[PDB]
């Protein structure tokens, strides 16, 4: 989709 | 307004504090956009929580170890995640003799000790972790709900991008990083600094941000071949050292618990917290904004990345560049130095 995700950064 | 472009700090009244869109097109009007940060202290009357007693129960679901490896003030951070923990288990450890703030004078010090010991002893930082401490009663700069154009993303498409519409609370603790970034798609942001131990920030004036993203490039070869924007893995730490030695223009302010900070589209910054400490944080914007959001360089080497269409700007606030935007034809051209559209109320 267009618009989404999330700030929170991929962890390790 | 600030041709030093030097970091500044505002005092705003009551009367001033309860139009949050409006002051920031004033502090803009007297050029604070162009450090890319700034500090505002709140009314001494003003309080967004009566007491931060009642949360230690409170859940961090996903703590992160801090690694990082480096050395010549170049640093790459890599967060490893942890079993989750409350926020009481987490002051434990804050405070405890290991991970506890180090003994010091002046803030000097403890940023030398800061650079000196980054990659010694990783710390766990309760970092992005959904909520807020705000009471559902207050009205000003509540972060939980600043009803900026931002909300269009909410308010049209339904869409709720974690962080960047909604609040984030940040439980830090001494040697804590944040890496040096600009917002999702170059969103303003706000962070507030419920309670304790400083936070201390570094921030580049956005008109020299391609200069410090180049700097970057050149520093780390590879993970630029892998993706133009991985500065926005926010895994990159820099020393004001080696900043200054290249000849990136730069500030330093400490935030206080107690005060806002805003960072400005494409305003590049990052710092660490001297000891245990919670912040408030997430995006928002202005008509401003928009252009820096229809340029914004991304990142699409990852999946999950905060990318929000632009579409609804566009339509909304530029309906005369609609059609040409839509056909890839707009060369807007931004001019870091001009204050968002609603600050003219503040101009005569
Ligand atoms: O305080 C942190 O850990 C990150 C703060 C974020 O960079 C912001 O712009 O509010
Ligand atoms: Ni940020
Ligand atoms: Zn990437």
């Amino acid at each position: 989709p267009a618009t989404g995700g999330v700030k929170k950064p991929h962890r390790y | 307004l600030n041709p030093s472009a030097r970091i500044m700090t505002f005092y705003p009244t009551m009367e001033e504090f309860r139009n949050f869109s409006r002051y920031i097109a004033y502090i803009e009007s007297q050029g604070a956009h162009r450090a890319g940060l700034a500090k505002v202290v709140p009314p001494k009357e003003w309080k967004p929580r009566a007491s931060y007693d009642d949360i230690d129960d409170l859940v961090i679901p996903a703590p992160i170890q801090q690694l990082v490896t480096g050395q010549s003030g170049l640093f790459t951070q890599y967060n490893i995640q942890k079993k989750a923990m409350t926020v009481r288990e987490f002051r434990k450890i804050a405070n405890s003799d290991k991970y506890c703030t180090p003994r010091y004078s002046e803030f000097e010090e403890l940023e030398r000790k800061y650079w000196k010991n980054l990659t010694f002893n990783p710390p766990i930082y309760g970092a992005d972790v959904n909520g807020t401490l705000y009471e559902k009663h207050v009205d000003e700069w509540n972060i939980g709900r600043l009803r900026t154009i931002l909300d269009l993303v909410e308010k049209e498409s339904g869409i709720t991008i974690e962080g960047v519409n909604t609040p984030y609370l940040y439980f830090g603790m001494w040697k804590t990083s944040f890496a040096w970034h600009t917002e999702d798609m170059d969103l303003y942001s706000i962070n507030y600094l419920h309670f304790g131990e400083p936070k201390s920030w570094y921030s580049v004036p956005p008109e020299h941000g391609k200069r410090l993203e180049r700097l970057a490039k050149g520093f780390f070869p590879g993970s630029a071949q892998s993706c133009e924007a991985f500065l926005r893995h926010k895994m990159t730490l820099i020393s004001p050292l080696m900043l200054k030695k290249y000849g990136i223009p730069f500030d330093k302010v400490t935030q206080e618990a107690g005060e806002f900070m805003i960072t400005f589209p494409y305003g590049y910054h990052a710092g660490f917290n001297h000891g245990f400490n919670c912040a408030e944080s997430t995006n928002f914007a202005t008509r401003r904004w928009i252009e820096y959001g229809k340029q914004a360089v991304l990142c699409s080497c990852r999946k999950d990345m905060v990318k929000i269409s632009m579409d609804v700007f566009v339509r909304k606030f530029q309906p005369e560049r609609y059609k040409l935007w839509k056909a890839g034809k707009d060369n807007t051209v931004i001019d870091h130095t001009l204050p968002t559209p609603e600050a003219a109320e503040f101009l005569k």
